[PDB]
């Protein structure tokens, strides 16, 4: 190992460590809201009483920062010094940033966040110390002059090279390089991480998830084709399905589901995979619109997957899950729906699973089969399971009319099913 | 550019471990 | 009818879908800002589908 | 500040601060004869020398 | 010749009379010289007797 | 049938013939001592270079390896062999008809295991003897106890105790007492694999089916267990360097890293040694050192390491997958035709019925390299 | 006689004291039995200043022969010393639907 890279070694520890005047003007002069003169000149009482007001407001929009106020933002904080503490102190330290970069994420157009996190920056020295947590904090934001400055006075962690290049230019990063930077398979590594913290803490919004899911949703279509690539990321983007949808927010839960609806089409999964899926989303289904959009993740997943034993009857936990949590007449003004999104394979399931387990809503099944327009091979399972069922259990007049329905669409197909199989 | 996964060398430091000798003892 | 019927009737029966090339999504970016969970599932699904 | 820099190529090293006490002068019995600000950590200097 | 090949689903055409194409189909540049299809359906073949690897 | 003109020298073109490889070091120089059939290597770890070579060939095939500080013990049909710097120093037979198949070493007590689950204990004849000379007794497990006798450990912190694993269950024998200290439970899968963990009282069992067993000899249970499926678990080893991996090698010819702190999955590297010979047949990393070596059945020794992270803040969380290093391989099959490639004597070429083309170096081995089959463009 | 609170209140702002704002950093936080025994080894007892590996060990100058049980007490703190402890053993064991079925298949395919 050259002293060259001993010595850079070095001087990555003692990045900000003021030395001599020079050093210290560039570290004093790296700034968000003043340019380069003006920040040079100004102080940490100036830089802290626009601080002290900006967190005031803050805190006034909701109530959460008065801790930082009590911990971050005192004169005591004017005070001290990252250098000349100990170990501890410095983790210490990590941690409350941290989670006020956690909270910050989520107000940054706010004049008032610009200008307390300037006071951060310029007193604590985030944008070398840690300048990981703060663009993950920030990214989704990539299209404003508040990410742009970041880039200005950042110095990039080896992940992120693309914005690298667009470091210093004019022009804003684009949705292409956003997909590069998430295409890597090191960085969704550690996005994945940072979204976990932001779940277990709470603290999740709107605009922050769509970013991700958009973000996640390029990145299985850009990796679209080199199937090993499909296969080793299927366990990142998976997981950070799996916790989204532990998460209770309709917003993460519909996020997952585009997540899942998307990457099951892409990637042909296995059944035992799609069988957690639908267990683990009917597990925590709550509201209104996950509802609506979980049924339509179902559906599609069914429609994905094709292999012998495709259309197998769902297991009774599942099965049973399922109607605890969707009505007869819900999945019913579903089908009436005129988009009518093909439910083929998941409703062929539903109505074997039914036949084999209930027994009793059959009128409810005849009412099914008229309103969806099945195939050929579905309805001779079908078939055949209701002549099993016919066999075992009592005759029944519904029973008998849904063969009678048969008769009036396709009675032959019956004719070929008994032939083969009875009279 | 992509991220650089650059290689470097690997120099096996010393690496002290546990004597089975001190293990097994003679009894009293 | 044999086996072979049932892998034709298996055949026949499955029909086409739309597939996912890798420039599908590339639209969600421009019209992500201040719009909400379910116009974006459903804008997703509609191009999904 | 406590550095511990390995050069197990060259020789053992000899060791001179500067009277101001920043800069450090390492120079190896083989040829290799260093000038670092030892805390910023550039380099000033580097010589290979065989003799 | 035009190097097309429109493809139709039987059991829609037939009731159209006018159908349109499930697909139309552009991969091959030149003369449309071998159209077969698979055994059981699931492969079609376009040849073209003009260029080399058509 | 001794010569009197020739006399054999070493063999090229072989870096493991099948059985586990052993590790160990010389203060710094951390080596290797993997079989060759009848004769057994020792390498370097740092430059994969020749250290050693047996000069007198074994009678048989060594069927064990096994190595302390600065001695190499093998065992093959009948015997164990104490050698030094390859050089054969005291034999020591044993007094049975049947043959060795484990072997374990630790303080004063050298044992080995026969086949008819037959325990043999030597003790050293002074505390400051260099090697096991003395035969201090003989134990035997009866089916009663464990079925056969998979593997002999020694756990660290046991006065005389020696864990023996088998295929159903554990025992504990104190050997100065000659006695059976305490029995585990059952297991309901044939166990395949043993390993002590760095941690204390705990070994690692890897079955047949999917599964590792991590148990615990204090509170004689399981703390925990790692499921794999469809997979013969075939070797372990943990990470000492401070992070907490385990590295399972799969009969599949896989290897798995798994993180125990977080119950997760790092990384999975597939066919890094042809399944139809077996393989991997052991995977170790190197103490205190963030490479791993394995060895497969296919005449083929690598060196993978680990990068460290390129997160400045996450770090174990985002951590590297491993990087190939440096490896020796040979021949699958026995080589079809061999000629010298120059007139110095440095490499000779040679060409098996693996369908493949060598170039093997004379002088030390680093320089086994196939030519490559590439063909130029007319 | 003890200060007053606003002499230390003062005291703090004169002096530049920082540990009150160490203190709230340190307390901040996001609020948003063995199964066998042997007494052969228990009634065991070796030698201690014969080598240096065990006076290394050892804790007292005049001791020199110790029982098997203190001896391997001690031998495991040196184990220990040699190998920390890791908390996946530390704090950890295995001994209508759920939520992580998902999870637990991606753990057990390829």
């Amino acid at each position: 190992s050259s002293l060259s890279d001993q010595l850079a070694q070095v001087a990555s520890n003692n990045a900000t460590v003021a030395l001599d005047r020079k050093r210290r003007q560039k570290l004093h002069s790296a700034s968000l809201i003043y340019n380069s003169k003006t920040a040079a000149t100004q102080d940490y009482d100036f830089i802290f009483e626009n601080a002290s007001k900006a967190l005031e407001e803050l805190s006034q929009i909701e109530p959460k920062f008065a801790i930082f106020s009590r911990t971050l933002f005192s004169e005591s904080s004017i005070s001290l010094d990252r250098n000349v503490q100990t170990k501890e102190e410095i983790k210490d330290l990590d941690n409350a940033i941290n989670a006020y970069l956690l909270l910050a994420s989520s107000k940054w157009y706010l004049a008032p966040t610009l200008h307390a996190t300037e006071w951060l920056v310029r007193r604590f020295q985030i944008h070398v110390k840690n300048t990981e947590m703060l663009l993950l904090s920030t990214l989704n934001y990539y299209q404003t002059p508040v990410f742009k400055r970041i880039l200005s006075i950042i110095k990039l962690p080896p992940l992120f090279n693309c914005l690298s290049n667009f470091v210093r230019s004019e022009k804003p990063p684009t949705a292409l390089t956003m997909i590069k930077l998430f295409n890597d398979m090191d960085f969704l590594k550690l996005y994945t991480s940072y979204l976990d913290q932001c779940i277990k803490h709470n603290a999740t919004y709107t605009n922050q998830l769509l970013f991700t899911t958009c973000c996640f949703i390029n990145v299985v279509a850009f990796n679209s084709n080199n199937d090993e690539k499909l296969n080793q990321l299927v366990p990142i983007l998976l997981e950070i399905s799996a916790k989204l949808l532990a998460s209770k927010s309709k917003d993460c839960q519909i996020a997952a589901h585009t997540i899942l609806v998307v990457f099951a089409t892409a990637l042909p999964l296995k059944k035992t995979i799609i069988l957690a899926a639908m267990e683990t989303i009917l597990s925590n289904l709550d509201a209104k619109e996950a509802k609506h959009s979980a049924l339509l993740t179902i559906c599609k997943l069914f429609q994905t997957l094709k292999g012998q034993g495709n259309v197998d009857q769902l297991p009774s936990k599942i099965f049973k899950l399922f109607d605890s949590k969707f009505d007869t007449v819900s999945i019913l003004t579903f089908l009436d729906k005129e988009d009518k999104p093909v439910c083929d394979k998941f409703i062929t399931s539903y109505t074997r699973s039914i036949a084999r387990y209930d027994r009793s809503k059959l009128n409810i099944i005849l009412s099914l089969l008229k309103k969806i327009r099945l195939e050929r091979y579905e309805v001779r399972l079908i078939i055949t399971d209701l002549i099993y069922l016919s066999e075992i259990l009592e005759d029944k007049s519904q029973l008998v009319e849904l063969f009678e329905y048969f008769i009036s669409i396709n009675e032959d197909l019956v004719l070929k099913c008994l032939k083969s199989l009875g009279l | 550019p992509k991220v650089v996964r650059e290689a470097k060398k690997v120099e096996m430091t010393e690496a002290r471990a546990y004597n089975a000798d001190a293990d097994t003892a003679k009894a009293a | 009818e044999d086996e072979e019927d049932i892998a034709l009737e298996f055949i026949n029966g499955e029909k086409k879908d739309k597939l996912v090339n890798m420039n599908s999504f590339t639209s969600m970016f421009d019209n992500i800002q201040n719009v909400q969970m379910d116009t974006f599932f459903d804008r997703v699904m509609k191009v999904l589908t | 500040k406590a550095l511990d820099l390995s050069l197990k190529e060259f020789g053992p090293y000899h060791i001179k601060y500067a009277k101001n006490g920043t800069h450090l002068l390492i120079t190896g019995r083989k040829g290799h004869v260093a000038s670092m600000d030892w805390r910023k950590g550039q380099l000033r200097a580097e010589l290979f020398l065989n003799e | 010749e035009s190097g097309f090949v429109n493809l139709y689903d039987r059991n829609n055409a037939m009731t159209s009379s006018t159908p349109t194409p499930v697909a139309a189909l552009d991969q091959l540049t030149t003369t449309i010289s071998n159209l077969q299809f698979s055994p059981d359906g699931q492969i079609l073949c376009m040849a073209s007797r003009a260029v080399k690897d058509a | 049938k001794n010569s009197k003109i020739f006399s054999p020298f070493r063999i090229i073109g072989n870096v493991s013939n099948g059985v586990p490889f052993a590790t160990g070091t010389l203060g710094s120089t951390f080596y290797i001592v993997t079989c060759v059939g009848k004769t057994f290597q020792i390498y370097d770890a740092n430059t994969l270079h020749l250290l050693f070579v047996s000069e007198k060939e074994t009678p048989s095939s060594i069927v064990a390896l096994s190595a302390h500080f600065h001695y190499v013990y093998a065992a093959y049909e009948n015997k164990v062999g104490i050698y030094k710097r390859g050089i054969e120093e005291h034999l020591l037979e044993l007094e049975t008809d049947a043959n060795v198949e484990h072997l374990c070493i630790f303080g004063d007590y050298l044992c080995a295991s026969t086949d008819d689950n037959s325990i043999f204990i030597y003790k050293k004849s002074d505390p400051q003897d260099k090697y096991p000379s003395e035969f201090y007794t003989k134990l035997t497990v009866t089916e009663i106890q464990g079925g056969e006798i998979v593997s002999l450990q020694h756990l660290a912190t046991y006065l005389n105790k020696l864990t023996v694993v088998t295929k159903s269950n554990v025992l504990l024998f104190n050997v100065r007492t000659g006695k059976l200290v305490f029995t585990s439970n059952e297991f309901p899968d044939q166990i395949t694999t043993a390993e002590p963990a760095p941690v204390l009282d705990i070994i690692a069992l890897g079955t047949v089916t999917g599964e590792v067993i991590m148990f615990n000899m204090r509170k004689g249970k399981r703390i925990r267990t790692i499921k794999i499926p469809q997979s013969r678990i075939s070797s372990l080893s943990f990470r000492t360097d401070g992070s907490s991996h385990l590295s399972v090698g799969t009969s599949s010819g896989d290897l798995i890293f798994y993180d125990l702190d977080r119950r997760s999955r790092i990384h999975v590297l597939k066919n890094i040694h042809r399944e139809s010979y077996g393989g991997v047949t052991q995977a170790t990393f190197l103490n205190g050192q963030p490479i791993i070596v394995t060895s497969g059945g296919d005449n083929s020794l690598k060196e993978y390491v680990f990068d460290p992270s390129l997160s400045q803040g996450s770090g174990d969380v985002v951590v590297q997958p491993p990087r190939y290093l440096r490896s020796r391989g040979g021949h699958s099959q026995p080589p079809s035709y061999i000629a010298f490639a120059d007139s110095q004597s440095h490499f000779m070429l040679s060409a098996s019925k693996d369908r493949s083309l060598w170039s093997f170096s004379l002088r030390k081995d680093a320089q086994s390299q196939e030519m490559s089959q590439r063909l130029h463009k007319k | 006689p003890p200060p007053d609170e606003e002499e230390q209140l003062l005291a703090k702002f004169v002096f530049g004291d920082t540990t009150d704002l160490q203190e709230n950093l340190a307390k901040f936080n996001a609020d948003f039995e063995a199964a066998w025994i042997d007494s052969d080894d228990e009634k065991i007892k070796v030698p201690i200043l014969v080598t240096n590996k065990t006076k290394k060990l050892r804790t007292s100058y005049n001791e020199s022969k110790i029982n098997g049980v203190h001896y391997i007490n001690r031998l495991r703190s040196q184990f220990e010393k040699i190998y920390p402890r890791p908390k996946w053993v530390d704090d950890e064991s295995d001994s209508n639907g759920d939520i992580n079925a998902l999870t637990k298949i991606l753990s057990t395919t390829y």
